[PDB]
């Protein structure tokens, strides 16, 4: 029946002191049998990043899709496309599909080259743009990341600390979710430099 | 949501509440509602988020063209009548109301539209979950030659019905003031009477405290 | 047709400290999209140190509550004037549902007090009578934002020790009755920041070997 | 289970600093067409108690001959039926309450929404409200059908919490009552001008006025 | 509740002023008679959306016929609702009255159920509130009455479908085409109420 | 996911720990074992309250029969009255799945599984839940009758640690029995997030996942 | 459903297919073959409605073989792999979709790897160290998750689908047959005749 | 189409004489006017087999009444009606008019529509045919009008209805409650079309 | 369906009945006996509904058991079956019905013959040299129209069922692990232990 309850997966990204960050579980399952502990809905291009949640054939899709059109984006404006911009084409691209949609949650981060400001953004199936400040939550524990983000972030966390934020923010909504989990990997996000950190999580 | 028009003697002012709902949940605490067709022709929705958005930049860019190749300031019975003949065609399949209000050369107006193509007009209006309780205070408060202040008042105290009596509206109060002499004046966040308390307890996590099994820098350069 | 059941929205949180246990809930009671009262107690003392709270269907709470209630005074009656122990509660609220079991109340039940060795206790059961003792607990409409909250922050889940390379877990340290309190004002402020159907107020009842107190504090109206 | 035929519409209701007051237009609809014009949809018993009753006007009337019959029943060997043992607010709220759970359970409800509006003998305002369903719950507003949406905002604008009723006055309340009242027949389709208000005051007792009319309407605006 | 009179000076068209969203009052004080040309009026019922897409069509077509053949007959106008309605009947609620007014054949109403179908009547009645004053206006309406008369039968007869009809209220409006031209009349309820 | 496997050193019981309501995760601290009498374990999967409700009342039946017959009651006996109990309820909508496993002299060690379907039958091996499927694999691929009690406690471990892994609606916990002559012995409560890589360590399997 | 099972190895992948092929009261046939040669290093079982099977299979066939006459040189398992889930993608959004679920079994002479892919009808690919298609899977993995090792030759692996072939045997309601068996490995694609 | 007034001399009931199934006509000439006492009568519109099983109840229960505490009002004549209907409304399709005439109060009139509900009125209109005369007789109904007057309000609005109602036609019988007894009057198409 | 197979040769019946007992997705026993003894000379194999089948045939057993002691002397084969049969005609129109299809082979003492009925859910009866229940019969009935003749010993019966049970292998999609198979003759009931490979 519902096509984002299938596979199940979870997204969330938060904002810090001059960095932001990613995370996403790695289940990818068919209803009740689990099936891949490697499936990762965290994707980039250049310094934007993009996470999405929902049906697996339309995840694997549209990251080939978004690939394919800041490819040509950068040869035509020869530099890299912008958190700002890219998230206005991921809008479009998404209601253009508007009485067929991509079955997807998809959550954008990065930091604006040129400004250097932190930027996160959210967006339902057919492209509404959901645009906080503070953090961005998708996925089929979308509950339980919105209660445990309202309740744990605080503003400006420099990265280390934020780092232990979304990782708890994470582990402990995907520990109430039958469809996620299964490991997790979270982004780190400054200016000049990005770390990538495997977290070490329950696997039932 | 709740969103409202009023006419004033010199022109028209509108206003929304600022909360988003995936459900029964709040998404986005702060989320303005208010947006502009043109400089001097605002908007306001409520139904299908992503229906509204999109339908309000399509006319908008529309209008901008039209105005260009025209070399006149956009017309607010113009982008109602775009409006209301591109959701008349899709049947109501796009889920977008709308209050739009403005000044042209013309004078000042205050329309709403609904997804299956309707159009209404009047000198106080309402739309969304909060329509009820916003129109209860409008009915009860609102006379003929009011001024820029009084309507500002009046338009911001039926949002407040809203943000109050309705679950489905709540947070801070946006106005956008157009006046026929002057420029359009958005007040973003007009009214904050919804600040969240300081919390009881810090929630910063001791460093080392989640469990890592593998690390490593990623490229973004070449 | 005739649809039997409502949803007046609400939730509540049940915590057992060492020699306590608190139960609290939200006092707004709504339907759809409006509000009935922003001050509905929905958390009972029944007697013998024995706090409850049936939340969902508020009908169907009022009514199991009640007869629970009755439970108790025919319980001295029957049994000159015994004390009812708070695990013999647990298992007649059992038979009290299960009765119900092919048209069942719709509701979420907790109960706190103390146990016969005099810990704090909580028991949370299922609306056909299913039960278990458990540390901690919530209900209702916000439960899938709290609970994770309360595995995090009551039973310190998926949290280590500093620099033991997450191979020692954080000990089970237990918590204070000021710091239980805490925990329940962030976990209720939280939901009514998320939770368009809770708001209005926040009512604690404490249990100690001293009787049951309680407190009350405002939450966010819209 | 039965579906409503004629049909009632809201019951408006507030508590001020001596009393309650409660109102109902005195419309009974058949879909509609608005058929009757002479439902009192307010039926007072004792001279403590007012219960305001929406939805199918059968039903209404069956509630009618209940509470008529409550007052007989409790004279009965009760030398103290006009004293210390008169009918309360609370008794009279609690057997409804009871009976519309019972038909709720039975799956043949009563297709009713009902405030039972008071003052007990110990001086305390009664505002409680119980429907088809058996959800019951007190509020210084309480309002059914369309009066939810659009009377609960108004009259929440003079009583917003507890504290606000000791601040509130017969003439302030009345007027935002009268006021309302107005705004439903505006807004609310299946309402009538004609409409009946009861004050409870603990000390000028049971005023009940029928006949009312809303005045001073806006339409002028309309030409242009 | 919509109505149109043919009387001896010209012809007479009246409407309440209600638009609704099932039971909820969404405008109190609407006008529901458009002109389609200076002397041709519609009065329309039905479906907000389907009545004032074909409304604004009809209007287009009426000016593009202006511009190369000049001034359209009333019947010519009834023609083209007619057309869309009954060529887009699976799509289309809407419930049209066509009244006009030129100095041949002077004052005429035509009538636009459901189906398409096009009746010229001595008048009209149509939408919700009408069902109630059938056996009033056949007993009430005769042939060539005065401008006066006629306002007053309308009056009597639409306040009437007002009472009864939930889904009827506000003002009554009319419009009286003759050879003077347009006169808009409006009556607010304390006036008709008591009647 | 339950199961009961019999072998020379008695029988095996272990089950899971964890409460759904669909895809919300209610519990992974839930009893899923009912132990009736020192000599008779009863097995819950299925509807959390029909479970519970039902396998206490069987528990009260049983010792009415040893205050009446002077005697402790029969494995087929008592698993004969929960399968007639719920065969009276059949089309009005239990969902229960069941296994009573025992020690009596006359019977030896028994295995019941009973079903709200009114299915009743004996056998040496039953897997029941919605994670039956993963625990036969490794089960039914590693059982011999001729196992130590030490080697098929791990087995029966094993065995739901793996239903626990790849079923969405199992896990939390592992619970152990062993039934022998002298009754039931509990052999602890094993959190499967701390289980799961002690066993990817020391087996070496679990190879799937990256540690 | 249908058996659909693949192992990948230390030095090769291995396919294993049901024979059965059943209408329904009847099985039709006893010795059905539920795989195509793709190209001579790549090899794909599919199972699913009944005429779309094998109408899916040659399609991609005459594709895979068309571009390997055109560019002279064999496409890698990752690229085909990504072709075939393409084209399920396309196929999941038309009129009649595909109903064919599939495993890619390669052995890539480039990397000198052997890959295996699980991709459903959806367009869903992931790379496995052992996949499986409909109820087989409930069984099988579970199983593999206990006896599998990375390092295990051609032989341990076929040891290991004996023991993923008898727990199905024993367990699952339907008689499917037994098994054809193909190797992949960088001397190209052979059939185990010797598995009865 | 049935209806009842009360009028100085008494109360006046009428009715059309349709029994139709679907949209054809099983009987043309029934009286749907039935005596419950001597001076108590009952208008029957809905479903035959549920009002007729009705009538017979109440008749027997005033018959009853009767033998033991002598003649029941027309108020008591409504209340049985009342209880039957509203007790019995998950398998009734019967709006009742009572009407009754006795030497204190005079001439009365009660309604029963489906719900099962008791409506005292100076007059009730009921059945298909009444949706179309709301209108007409709001506008001409006075209290204290004559059994000349009466008739005539009633002749006159009966014939709307079965003019506009495809459900209601035939004859118009009427029966007149007062001091002197019981009068039946019919009235044929050829009298009531021309008016 | 599970399989239900009977056959009258000469001086015996003998019912043939699948092993296999499978809830969904699992085959939870390979070794079901789907027949009980309802006197010394008289056996009834069943299939159907899940809980209905064994529930029924405990139910016959107990009341033909009755039956026994009570008169002191066994009921024919044609008595134990329409009593059977009634038993079900009864069901069919009740609340719930027992949804249960059985075959009943007796060898009647008195009249020195065999006797195999078959009776449906229904409550309907017949008299067969073979007979069978479920989708098995599709397969059966033209294979022993074919190889059938009344004056087989029971030796050729059991080669005429290894017939039967191989077709039934080769063809029908479920695997029902084999059958258990019973004689009913003279000297009452015995189980052919060797049928795995006879
Ligand atoms: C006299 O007989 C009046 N009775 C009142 C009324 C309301 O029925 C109406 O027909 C009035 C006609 C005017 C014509 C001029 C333009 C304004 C409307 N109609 C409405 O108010 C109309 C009701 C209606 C809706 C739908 C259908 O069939 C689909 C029939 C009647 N209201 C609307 O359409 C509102 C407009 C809000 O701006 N919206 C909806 O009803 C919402 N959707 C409608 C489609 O279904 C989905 C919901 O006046 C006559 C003369
Ligand atoms: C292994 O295979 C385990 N799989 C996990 C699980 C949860 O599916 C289950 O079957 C488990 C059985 C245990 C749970 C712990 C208490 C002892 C029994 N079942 C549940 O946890 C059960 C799921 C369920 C719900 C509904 C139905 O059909 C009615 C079947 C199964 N959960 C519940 O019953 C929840 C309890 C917590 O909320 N409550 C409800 O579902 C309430 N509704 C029940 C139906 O009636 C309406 C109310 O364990 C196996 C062994
Ligand atoms: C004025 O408003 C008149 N309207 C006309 C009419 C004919 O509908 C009717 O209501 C008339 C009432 C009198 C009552 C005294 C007995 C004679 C009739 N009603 C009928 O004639 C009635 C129509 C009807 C049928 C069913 C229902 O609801 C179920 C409502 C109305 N006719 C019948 O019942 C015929 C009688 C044949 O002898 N039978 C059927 O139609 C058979 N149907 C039974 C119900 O199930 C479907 C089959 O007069 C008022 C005053
Ligand atoms: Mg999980
Ligand atoms: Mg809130
Ligand atoms: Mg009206
Ligand atoms: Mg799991
Ligand atoms: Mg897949």
């Amino acid at each position: 029946s519902d096509p984002s309850s299938i596979n199940g997966g979870i997204v969330v990204a938060m904002t810090g002191k001059d960095c932001v960050a990613i995370a996403c579980d790695l289940r990818l399952g068919s209803q009740s049998l689990g099936v891949s502990n490697k499936f990762e809905k965290i994707f980039h291009y250049g310094h934007v990043f993009l996470g999405i949640t929902g049906l697996a054939t339309d995840v694997t899709t549209l990251n080939e899709m978004f690939r394919y059109k800041t490819n040509l984006y950068k040869l035509k404006e020869e530099r890299a496309i912008e958190p700002e911009t890219f998230t206005q084409l991921v809008s479009s691209s998404l209601y253009e599909r508007r009485f067929g949609p991509y079955f997807v949650g998809p959550v954008v981060a990065g930091i604006n080259s040129k400004s250097g400001k932190p930027f996160i953004a959210g967006f339902d199936l057919i492209g509404c743009i959901d645009e906080a400040k503070d953090f961005i939550v998708s996925g089929t524990a979308s509950d339980q990341l919105f209660g445990m983000c309202e309740s744990l972030y605080e503003p400006n966390l420099e990265p280390e600390d934020l780092f232990e934020t979304i990782s708890q923010a994470l582990l402990n909504a995907a520990d109430r979710d039958a469809l996620s989990g299964w490991g997790a990997v979270v982004y780190i996000i400054k200016k000049d430099e990005v770390v990538k950190r495997y977290l070490k999580m329950r696997q039932d | 949501t709740t969103i409202v028009g009023v006419k004033f003697n010199n022109g028209v002012v509108i206003a929304a509440d600022t909360r988003s709902t995936q459900g029964p949940i709040v998404a986005d605490k702060n989320c303005a509602k208010l947006h502009r067709i043109s400089p001097k022709i605002w908007c306001a929705g409520a139904g299908t988020a992503a229906d509204t958005e999109a339908v309000t930049q399509l006319i908008g860019s529309n209008i901008e063209l039209h105005s260009l190749y025209t070399s006149r300031e956009p017309r607010v019975v113009s982008a109602l009548q775009m409006l209301k003949q591109h959701l008349f065609k899709y049947q109501g399949h796009i889920g977008a109301y709308l209050i739009v209000a403005g000044v042209d050369p013309t004078g000042s107006h205050l329309f709403s539209i609904h997804a299956h193509g309707s159009t209404d007009v009047g000198y106080y209006l309402s739309l969304g979950s909060g329509s009820l309780a916003a129109m209860a205070v409008l009915e009860s408060h609102w006379k003929q030659d009011l001024t820029k202040e009084e309507a500002i008042k009046l338009a911001s105290d039926a949002i407040q019905a809203g943000i109050w009596n309705d679950l489905g509206s709540g947070s801070n109060v946006d106005v956008c003031v157009m006046e026929i002499g002057k420029d359009a004046e958005y007040l973003r966040n007009y009214l904050t009477p919804n600040v969240r308390e300081e919390k009881q307890k810090s929630y910063k996590f001791p460093r080392g405290t989640t469990a890592v099994l593998k690390e490593s820098i990623v490229n973004i350069c070449d | 047709q005739f649809n039997p059941y409502g949803d007046n929205g609400g939730t509540i949180l049940g915590i057992a400290g060492e020699d306590f246990a608190v139960l609290a809930g939200d006092t707004r009671n709504i339907t759809d999209y409006s509000i009935n009262s922003r001050y509905e107690p929905k958390v009972f003392d029944c007697g013998d140190n024995i706090v409850m709270s049936a939340n969902g269907f508020a009908a169907d709470g009022d009514a199991l509550v009640k007869r629970f209630k009755n439970s108790v005074k025919w319980y001295h009656f029957d049994h000159n004037d015994k004390k009812l122990s708070i695990n013999s509660a647990a298992r007649n609220i059992q038979h009290l549902l299960y009765g119900k079991r092919f048209f069942p109340y719709y509701v979420h039940t907790i109960i706190a007090g103390l146990d016969e060795d005099g810990k704090g206790a909580v028991y949370s059961f299922d609306p056909v009578g299913s039960y278990e003792r458990e540390q901690c607990r919530a209900g209702g409409a916000a439960a899938s934002l709290i609970m994770p909250f309360l595995d995090n922050q009551v039973n310190f889940k998926n949290q280590y020790e500093p620099g033991t390379n997450g191979k020692v877990k954080k000990p089970l340290k237990y918590l204070s009755v000021e710091e239980v309190i805490k925990l329940v004002r962030d976990s209720f402020t939280s939901a009514t920041e998320r939770h368009i159907q809770v708001g209005d107020g926040l009512e604690i009842l404490i249990v100690t070997k001293d009787g049951v107190r309680k407190e009350f504090y405002e939450l966010k109206r819209d | 289970t039965q579906q409503p035929i004629v049909t009632g519409t809201s019951v408006i209701s507030m508590k001020y600093d001596n009393g309650v007051i409660i109102a109902a237009d005195n419309l009974g609809s058949y879909g509609s067409l608005l058929r009757f014009n002479g439902v009192e949809r307010l039926i007072p018993v004792g001279d403590n108690t007012v219960v305001g009753i929406s939805g199918d006007i059968s039903d209404m009337q069956h509630i009618e001959r209940l509470l008529k019959d409550l007052v007989t029943e409790n004279a009965y060997d009760n030398p103290l039926a006009d004293a210390e043992e008169a009918l309360e607010p609370s008794y009279i709220f609690e057997y409804l309450a009871t009976v519309m759970y019972q038909r709720r359970s039975k799956m043949n409800p009563l297709w009713n929404a009902i405030i039972v509006a008071g003052v007990q003998s110990n001086g305390d305002q009664f505002l409680r409200y119980v429907n088809l369903l058996g959800v019951t719950y007190s509020s210084p507003t309480l309002a059914t059908g369309f009066g939810a949406h659009m009377a609960n905002p108004l009259l929440r604008k003079v009583v917003d919490r507890e504290s606000d009723i000791p601040k509130t006055t017969v003439q302030v309340a009345e007027e935002a009552i009268v006021n309302a009242m107005r705004v439903l027949y505006y807004r609310d389709a299946r309402s009538s001008r004609n409409f009946s208000l009861a004050i409870i005051d603990k000390n000028t007792g049971l005023t009940f006025k029928k006949n009312l009319q809303v005045e001073n309407m806006k339409w002028d605006f309309a030409k242009d | 509740t919509i109505m149109a009179v043919e009387f001896d000076g010209g012809v007479v068209m009246g409407s309440d002023s209600r638009v609704s969203a099932g039971e909820a009052v969404v405008n109190r004080v609407f006008d529901k008679l458009s002109p389609l040309h200076e002397r041709i009026y519609c009065a329309l019922s039905g479906s907000a959306a389907d009545t004032q897409a074909i409304a604004d069509i009809v209007q287009y077509h009426l000016e593009l016929y202006t511009s190369q053949y000049g001034t359209p007959s009333t019947e010519t106008a009834a023609s083209v609702f007619k057309e869309l309605c009954y060529e887009n009947k699976d799509n289309l609620t809407a419930g049209i009255i066509v009244a006009g007014y030129d100095d041949k054949n002077k004052g005429e109403v035509y009538t636009i159920p459901l189906g398409g179908s096009v009746h010229k009547l001595p008048y009209a009645i149509a939408g919700s509130g009408s069902t109630f004053i059938y056996g009033y206006c056949d007993k009430n309406f005769r042939e060539n009455m005065s401008k006066e008369e006629t306002v007053d039968f309308i009056k009597h007869s639409l306040s009437q479908a007002i009472k009864w009809d939930g889904s009827s209220g506000g003002v009554i409006r009319m419009v009286v085409l003759t050879a003077a031209g347009v006169e808009r009349l409006i009556f607010y309820p304390d006036e008709y109420e008591q009647l | 996911t339950t199961l009961a496997f019999r072998f020379q050193g008695g029988i095996i019981v272990a089950v899971d720990s964890r409460a759904t309501a669909g895809n919300w995760v209610a519990s992974q601290t839930v009893k899923k074992v009912i132990e009736i009498n020192p000599f008779l374990l009863g097995t819950m999967a299925g509807g959390a309250a029909d479970c519970q409700f039902w396998e206490t009342w069987l528990g009260s039946q049983c010792r009415l029969h040893e205050l009446r017959e002077k005697e402790r009651i029969s494995v087929a006996a008592a698993s004969k009255i929960l399968s007639n109990l719920v065969y009276q309820y059949k089309g009005a909508g239990l969902s229960m799945g069941t296994m009573i496993c025992g020690y009596t002299r006359k019977e030896g060690p028994t295995i019941y599984y009973v079903d709200s379907d009114g299915t009743r039958l004996k056998g040496d091996i039953f897997c029941v839940g919605s994670g039956q499927t993963f625990a036969y694999g490794v089960l039914d691929s590693n059982y011999k009758w001729d196992l130590s009690v030490e080697d098929a406690l791990y087995l029966g471990k094993r065995s739901i640690l793996a239903a626990a892994h790849r079923d969405a609606y199992s896990g939390g916990s592992v619970n152990l029995y062993h039934v022998t002559e002298d009754g039931w012995i509990y052999h602890g409560n094993h959190d499967v997030g701390e289980l799961f890589w002690k066993v990817k360590e020391e087996e070496g399997s679990f190879n799937n996942v990256i540690g | 459903m249908d058996i659909i099972l693949g192992i990948r190895v230390q030095d090769s992948v291995i396919l294993a297919s049901s024979k059965a092929v059943t209408r329904g009261i009847s099985v039709l046939k006893d010795s059905d073959d539920k795989t195509r040669q793709l190209s001579p290093h790549t090899l794909m079982s599919f199972a699913g409605e009944a005429g779309d099977t094998v109408q899916f299979a040659e399609y991609i066939q005459a594709n895979i073989q068309l571009y390997s006459i055109r560019e002279d040189y064999e496409l890698s398992p990752q690229a085909v792999s990504s072709f075939v889930r393409q084209e399920l993608a396309k196929s999941i959004r038309s009129r009649r979709p595909y109903q064919v679920n599939v495993l890619i079994g390669g052995y890539d002479k480039k990397k000198n790897k052997p890959e295996l892919y699980q991709i459903d009808y959806l367009g869903t690919k992931v790379e496995l160290p052992y996949g499986a298609h409909g109820y087989s899977g409930f069984y099988t993995f579970s199983l593999l998750d206990h006896h599998y090792r990375p390092d295990m030759t051609t032989e341990e692996g076929l040891d290991l689908l004996k023991l993923c072939v008898q727990e199905l045997e024993k367990r699952m309601p339907m008689d499917f047959k037994g098994v054809i068996v193909k190797i992949v490995d960088k001397d190209g694609i052979r059939q185990v005749d010797d598995f009865q």
